[PDB]
């Protein structure tokens, strides 16, 4: 069968500037017919792909003019010009020329940008949670850049690791920044016999960590 | 095309996905690449690799087309996608999930404190997926939706929503939660602390 190769998992741009994703086949996509069947897709996290490219170089309806396609019989390009954030994403390539119908592995576009501090927020658990014996306390660290970052929980002054499950977000779309969730989760016997809650952000953007902590009893 | 959000099926079990055109259908693994299995026409094309494991029908009378996955393995737990090419138009999918737990619906609970961020905890389910929004859509801008994580057969979920401070809680916010396994969705109008 043909295979669809894509010679790059991602690949980094900075805002504004212009990129190239590659993509190429075992054998010609070209048809005797002069048409040469070679789809450009784009997917987002939690949504099904989005038809860019058809017949290798026709930019389909609704997508930017930003998008374009070429390629000669085996070897294809998708252009992102002046590339914004919105065009985060996994892009793939996909031969329709004969059956079986393959795709290639899929390129991720990844946006560099200008480094930012995390914005920290605590949340202690809600009471429909401790009503079911289950204390969960949360912290967001949103909107920061680069990706890496370390969390720190402590309980009355003692570093917490037991309990802990954290979830980092795709590149955002809006701001290209990246964003994490910190949950504790502990049982309202224990919850309630300890007062202060801290979660820690330590970031590149900063040398002492970003702190939040609240008090049960406040 | 509409196809159910998802389907938990017990290992060794089979299950039958519903959906002048070509119904073809997709697979694709969690964070994984895209395979195409087949497709009808409602003559029928099958990718080798699925010859069997897959067996694709159609049903003129109600229009629906349908993949009958058999003998389900963890190598089977995907998205499936139905896509009609006459532009192809994707479906939603139907994330199946082969296990031997059993579906659990979430527990949602609401997480209130220039701007100010609101959050949204999704507690205990099986399985995925859910689908999270805010004020049923209205509010994209400034949400941040934290991809699941599994622990002890439960998957837990949190997402963040930030507005300027000045319009809440004066201007409503609510969290919805969609889970199609459990067929229930939860509101959680946030409320001040
Ligand atoms: O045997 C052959 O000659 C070709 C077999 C494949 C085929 O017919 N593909 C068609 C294109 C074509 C047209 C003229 C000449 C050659 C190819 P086709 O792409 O219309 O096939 C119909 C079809 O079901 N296409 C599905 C495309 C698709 C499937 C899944 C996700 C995204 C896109």
């Amino acid at each position: 069968e043909i295979v669809m190769t894509q010679a790059a998992p991602s690949v980094p741009v900075t805002p504004g500037e212009s990129v190239s994703i590659s993509c190429r086949s075992s054998k010609s996509l070209l048809h005797s017919n002069g048409n040469t069947y070679l789809n450009w897709f784009l997917q987002r996290p939690g949504q099904s792909p989005q038809l860019l490219i058809y017949r290798m170089s026709n930019l389909a309806s609704g997508v930017p003019d930003r998008f374009s396609g070429s390629g000669s019989e085996t070897a294809f390009t998708l252009r992102t010009s002046r590339v914004e954030a919105e065009d985060v994403g996994v892009y793939y390539c996909m031969q329709h020329l004969e059956y079986p119908f393959t795709f290639g592995s899929g390129t991720k576009l990844e946006l560099k940008r200008a480094d930012a501090a995390p914005t920290v927020s605590i949340f202690p658990p809600s009471s429909e949670q401790l009503t079911s014996g289950g204390a969960s306390v949360v912290c967001f660290l949103n909107n920061f850049y680069p990706k890496d970052i370390n969390v720190k929980w402590k309980i009355d002054g003692s570093e917490r690791q037991n309990g802990v499950l954290n979830s980092w977000t795709d590149q955002d779309s809006k701001d290209s920044t990246y964003s994490m969730s910190s949950t504790l989760t502990l049982t309202k016997d224990e919850y309630e016999r300890h007062n202060s809650y801290t979660c820690e952000a330590t970031h590149k953007t900063s040398t002492s960590p970003i702190v939040k902590s609240f008090n049960r009893n406040e | 095309l509409q196809q159910p959000g998802a389907e938990l099926v017990k290992p060794g079990a089979s299950v039958k996905l519903s959906c002048s055109s070509w119904i073809n259908w997709v697979k694709q693994r969690p964070g994984q690449g895209l395979e195409w299995i087949g497709n009808v026409y409602p003559s029928t094309n099958y990718n080798e690799k699925f010859k069997n494991k897959a067996t694709l029908t159609v049903d003129t009378s109600s229009s629906t087309a349908y993949m009958q996955l058999s003998s389900l393995t963890s190598d089977d737990s995907a998205f499936y996608y139905c896509v009609r090419k006459d532009f192809p138009y994707w479906g939603q999918g139907t994330l199946v999930t082969v296990s031997a737990a059993k579906t659990t619906a979430p527990s949602v609970y609401p997480l209130a404190p220039s701007s100010v961020t609101l959050g949204c905890l999704v507690k205990g389910y099986f399985p995925e997926p859910v689908t999270l929004t805010w004020n049923s859509g209205s509010l994209s801008s400034g949400v941040h939706t934290f991809p699941a994580v599994l622990q002890s057969d439960l998957y837990t979920l949190s997402s963040s929503v930030t507005v300027t401070s000045s319009t809440w809680p004066s201007q409503s916010i609510t969290c919805n939660v969609a889970h199609p396994a459990s067929s229930t969705k939860v509101d959680k109008k946030i409320e001040p602390r």
